[PDB]
RNA sequence: CGACUCUUAGCGGUGGAUCACUCGGCUCGUGCGUCGAUGAAGAACGCAGCUAGCUGCGAGAAUUAAUGUGAAUUGCAGGACACAUUGAUCAUCGACACUUCGAACGCACUUGCGGCCCCGGGUUCCUCCCGGGGCUACGCCUGUCUGAGCGUCGCU
RNA sequence: AGAUCUUGGUGGUAGUAGCAAAUAUUCAAACGAGAACUUUGAAGGCCGAAGUGGAGAAGGGUUCCAUGUGAACAGCAGUUGA
RNA sequence: CUAAGGCUAAAUACCGGCACGAGACCGAUAGUCAACAAGUACCGUAAGGGAAAGUUGAAAAGAACUUUGAAGAGAGAGUUCA
RNA sequence: CGCGACCUCAGAUCAGACGUGGCGACCCGCUGAAUUUAAGCAUAUUAGUCAGCGGAGGAGAAGAAACUAACCAGGAUUCCCUCAGUAACGGCGAGUGAACAGGGAAGAGCCCAGCGCCGAAUCCCCGCCCCGCGGCGGGGCGCGGGACAUGUGGCGUACGGAA
């Protein structure tokens, strides 16, 4: 059971891949190429109200 | 057997370590559980401080920490005399107390 | 001739047989079969007729 | 032996009792998985605990 | 034709232990029946009469028991069957009246010094 | 002292071991004689034992012991704890006065061999590996 | 022969059934069991045999009591009650 | 999805309980639902199956809108039998052909005082929750 | 020509691999954390209409009562059950019951044998026989009663 | 692919070794689908009272008795059987 | 600092027990010895040792009936989507 | 030469209670190896470990300084991080090896004996009555028994205490 299942990462790397992950949600053949059917999307940063 | 360059290493793994290992997979859940306690002792004391009495302000004993000072065990019984508050009373008001500390200064 | 309670000693199957039928015992003989019953011979009185006694308790 | 205890006659007694086969309606029964009784014992070929 | 434990309880002791010897005469019976053949109606009727023979008996020593125990009900020592069972632990623990007295230093210190509600302003 | 109980004074190992005579029991005699009073008197509670004469060969104590389901012992507190499950056989446990002495507890330099109760469970906190989520 | 004839020399039992567990380890001449040592007052029980320690622990037979003290365990051991009657 | 971390989503822990159901809660399991005009009347949607109430079978070599009475509920197989639901076999004897409740519906309740409390004790729970979530 | 042998293929045997399945495990975590002279754990023996094992139960013996539920159990048979002058089954379980060994407790057991106090019968109060009921272990605490001592004394 | 590997299965050997310690069987009949072996009768033999006879102890534990069956077992067979 | 007297909750431990939840685990020679009448069958005087063994089908609808055989076992027929 | 008191012992199937045995993963007290490593081996190591014995509880043990320190000082116990594979031990070889300070989880303090004062103020048991039953308590009554001056209770405990 101590095979070390946990691995840690250091946060400035975890907060470099959050901001990694969000810049590639703001280019539409990326997210396209996750294969995410974006055609009709209107803006891919899509943002709505508060309503919501 | 030696090989090479390398540093002389000593393991303490020749007394059956592996009967006494202690994992650590109940640390979340130990969190969770101290977590629930604290947030039940505080509504039990509901509008006493939750983190409980006031504690003294304490310099660290030796030459590498008495620039700093921190929080003690209680309030000495001459700090309370001087105060004018009851060695008795000091506890049920919320205040520590410690009778075995001294001033000196 | 009666299956008996394994417990129950030749005093107790005489005075049984005598409340519940009504009737004189003349002696008790008993054994105990080899799958652990117990087996009474009862025999009764010369005054009493084991054929229709058997007959009104129901094993003719 | 002829001679015997009254509690070894009686495991005798228990043992005999038990060593018969199933009867014929178990294997009608829903769910059954029981084909013979696989705890019969003879005299000749396993002998007893005593 | 079965009989109940609700038209039971209501009987005294006479009669309840009339009715039980008629079941005992009558599973009697039924063992002979076995025994020489009879028929299935008389095997089935065997359970009906074993279980009515429990019931008259249950009946019986319900009562019984709850006679003694309204007898003994106020009485400072009391048979060990009627004595309360929790658990041999629980017994020996002390009671709810020694396990809360206190001693005259003891109250003399609530008294005097009994804990304040009281609130710290940041 | 004790006499090891090894048959003709043999002790099969290496020579460390092969001591018989002028080996010492850990626990004192006072602590054996609260024990055998305890053990007698099974129903009772060890409370303390005293000296009260000694000979070349005898050492006699005196045992206080406390029937702990007396009344006059259950109805006064200050005397009910002797009274509870966990002070049962407290001179079998080391827990009286003469049976604590052969523990090695304390405070303070002296008495690093049982910090964290006792020996055993010094010994098993500074031999336990800490294995973490996170190494 | 200390085979096969010396086979047929035994007829005489050293060991019976056991009173206590029930075992067929009574040695008779000695007057004591060699499974659980009955005639002394504990059981014989040893750490070296872990698989003998669970062939005969709690749980395997009956424990026609405990079961009954696990389920009032769960209501806080009432007694002198019953369900409110209808 | 489920939230309550005192009921399982194990699948041998559900098959298990399904299938080691004591008769009581087996009951509950063999429930049908009822027809719409039943549905309609009583303001239930299904119900346990019971001894003498018509069904009619929806799925199966017995599919049809012909009304059988329900003759027996072997709960020991989770099977219920119909009147004409039914086979010859080899030495042209008829046997029952079991069929699963919830491949049934409902077209007539044999009613008694506990059937009809159940049914409005149902149908009071609906109108309380339709009542909360209008 | 045939036999026999070898190779390959089709089909058939033998065998139970592979695959798919899984009311089982293993591991981790959580909450409780409760045995027993009021007789435990364990053991033995019995208990079903047809029942050997497993399971459940204890001479009230595959279970009684009570409560909840609400028409079955089911291999066959049987018979209940107006489901309201109350209910099958199942669950729960708080009432009752719970054989013999076992710390095991009258003494003893690879067998058996007592003693005491009541009650019933044969006797026809007196204690012989039979049956039933209740007692009869060791250690130890407080108290009680009965005592012992050329132990220390007092009075005579 | 190996570990005189672990578990399971299967070959050649091979229809082979073998079913050879203690003298011995034969005739007719019955039952039966079926008889070298079962039963009955006749004959010839053996144990030869320190028995291949009649009964017990220990041990076995239902093997005892009757009826029926002919799957498997009784190293051939069986209508017989512990 | 004040021994040779005493008590004291919380934080801590938990491969036994009761009841749960889960898993980048194993998938019937694996995973517990034990998925199954498993600490069972069986072995040993005893201490003790200790297995093998899952799967018809949706539903028994588990092959009526005819026919050869003394039967096992076959040929037809029949159920089934098979 | 009897009757009393006390002391020290004994018996009882005396009245009423209590202990025994099981489980034993975790915990407490003891006892306690050898395989192994040292490329042999004896000290050492394995290891205060396995096995063995006893005793508990839902936790246990510990615990409110005859402490740490040497500072401008901290302040019961227990647990985590670190100190630290360090100080030190060791055929100074193989190997073994803590603590203080610091940061946290938790946090809670107290009681006798003794010295004294108070007309033993104290306690148990048995009867009677009432209020309760549900773990058997409350209140009162007894020229009712016993314990106890060879010391019970109240005040009081090193932070001082009392008048
Ligand atoms: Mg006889
Ligand atoms: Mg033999
Ligand atoms: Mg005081
Ligand atoms: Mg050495
Ligand atoms: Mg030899
Ligand atoms: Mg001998
Ligand atoms: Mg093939
Ligand atoms: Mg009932
Ligand atoms: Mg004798
Ligand atoms: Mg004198
Ligand atoms: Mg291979
Ligand atoms: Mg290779
Ligand atoms: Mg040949
Ligand atoms: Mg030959
Ligand atoms: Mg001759
Ligand atoms: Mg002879
Ligand atoms: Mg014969
Ligand atoms: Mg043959
Ligand atoms: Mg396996
Ligand atoms: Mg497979
Ligand atoms: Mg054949
Ligand atoms: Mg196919
Ligand atoms: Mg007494
Ligand atoms: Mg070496
Ligand atoms: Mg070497
Ligand atoms: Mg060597
Ligand atoms: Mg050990
Ligand atoms: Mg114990
Ligand atoms: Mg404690
Ligand atoms: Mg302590
Ligand atoms: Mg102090
Ligand atoms: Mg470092
Ligand atoms: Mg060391
Ligand atoms: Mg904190
Ligand atoms: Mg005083
Ligand atoms: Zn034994």
């Amino acid at each position: 059971t101590w095979r070390r299942w946990h691995r840690r990462v250091n946060t400035t790397q975890k907060r470099y891949a959050i901001c990694s992950a969000l810049a590639a949600s703001a280019l539409p053949a990326l997210v396209m190429s996750k294969g995410h059917r974006i055609e009709e999307v209107p803006e891919l940063p899509l943002v709505v109200e508060d309503k919501v | 057997a030696p090989s090479r360059n390398g540093m002389v290493l000593k393991p303490h793994f020749h007394k059956d370590w592996q009967r006494r290992v202690a994992t650590w997979f109940n640390q979340p859940a130990r969190k969770i559980r101290r977590r629930k306690a604290r947030q039940a002792k505080a509504r039990r004391i509901a509008p006493r401080p939750a983190s409980g009495p006031i504690r003294p302000i304490v310099r660290c004993p030796t030459v590498r920490y008495h620039t700093k000072v921190r929080a003690g065990r209680g309030f000495s019984l001459e700090e309370l005399r001087v105060a004018g508050i009851h060695k008795k009373v000091a506890r049920t008001i919320g205040i520590s107390v410690d009778p075995r500390r001294r001033n000196k200064s | 001739v009666f299956i008996v309670d394994v417990k129950a000693n030749k005093h107790q199957i005489k005075q049984a047989v005598k409340k519940l039928y009504d009737i004189d015992v003349a002696k008790v003989n008993t054994l105990i079969r080899p799958d652990g019953e117990k087996k009474a011979y009862v025999r009764l009185a010369p005054d009493y007729d084991a054929l229709d006694v058997a007959n009104k308790i129901g094993i003719i | 032996s002829s001679h015997k205890t009254f509690r070894i006659k009686r495991f005798l007694a228990k043992k005999q009792k038990q060593n018969r086969p199933i009867p014929q309606w178990i294997r009608m029964k829903t769910g059954n998985k029981i084909r013979y009784n696989s705890k019969r014992r003879h005299w000749r070929r396993t002998k007893l605990g005593l | 034709a079965k009989i109940k434990a609700r038209d039971l309880r209501g009987k005294k002791k006479e009669e309840l232990l009339k009715q039980l010897d008629d079941l005992k005469v009558e599973l009697s019976q039924l063992r002979v029946a076995k025994v020489t053949g009879g028929a299935a109606s008389k095997l089935s009727k065997i359970r009906v009469v074993r279980k009515s023979i429990a019931r008259v008996l249950t009946v019986i020593n319900q009562t019984q028991k709850e006679n003694l125990r309204k007898f003994y009900k106020g009485k400072k020592y009391k048979p060990l069957d009627l004595r309360p069972k929790k658990t041999r632990a629980m017994r020996r623990r002390l009671n709810k009246h020694e396990e809360n007295l206190k001693t005259k230093k003891q109250q003399r210190k609530e008294r005097l010094y009994p804990l304040r509600k009281y609130a710290v302003k940041a | 002292g004790r006499k090891r109980p090894v048959p003709k004074g043999a002790t099969y190992g290496k020579p460390v071991h092969h001591g018989v005579n002028q080996l010492k029991f850990a626990r004192s005699l006072q602590s054996v004689a609260e024990e055998r009073a305890g053990r007698h008197c099974g129903a009772l509670r060890v409370l303390n034992s005293y000296w009260v004469g000694e000979d070349s060969t005898y050492k006699f104590f005196e045992v206080i012991l406390i029937d702990p389901f007396h009344k006059a012992i259950r109805r006064n507190p200050d005397t009910q704890w002797i009274t509870k499950p966990v002070h049962k056989h407290r001179e079998m446990r080391g827990l009286t006065s003469a049976g604590r002495k052969s523990r090695g507890l304390g405070k303070g330099h002296k008495f690093h061999h049982t910090i964290g109760g006792s020996r055993r469970a010094a010994w098993r906190r500074r031999n336990t590996l800490q294995l973490h989520r996170y190494r | 022969t200390k085979g096969t004839s010396s086979f047929g020399k035994r007829r005489n039992k050293t060991h019976t059934l056991c009173r206590r567990c029930g075992s067929k380890a009574y040695h008779l001449q000695k007057s004591t069991c060699g499974k659980c040592g009955y005639p002394a007052k504990r059981k014989r029980k040893y750490n070296w045999s872990a698989k003998a320690k669970r062939r005969n622990t709690t749980g395997t037979g009956r424990m026609r009591h405990l079961k009954i003290v696990y389920r009032r365990f769960r209501h806080g051991f009432r007694e002198g009650t019953t369900p409110k009657p209808k | 999805m489920k939230f309550n971390p005192f009921v399982t989503s194990d699948r041998s822990k559900n098959r298990k309980r399904h299938f080691n159901a004591p008769s009581h809660i087996r009951r509950k399991i063999m429930s049908s639902p009822l027809s719409k005009e039943l549905r309609q009347k009583y303001n239930v949607r299904s119900m346990p199956i019971r001894k003498d109430d018509e069904v009619q079978v929806v799925r199966g070599h017995y599919k049809g809108q012909q009304i059988g009475k329900v003759v027996q509920v072997y709960r020991k197989k989770y099977v219920i039998y119909i009147e004409r639901v039914q086979r010859e076999k080899a030495n042209g004897t008829t046997v029952h052909v079991g069929i699963h409740p919830s491949k049934v519906v409902i077209t007539r309740l044999k009613l008694d005082k506990d059937r009809k409390k159940i049914l409005e004790r149902k149908a009071k729970s609906r109108q309380v929750g339709k009542e909360k979530g209008k």
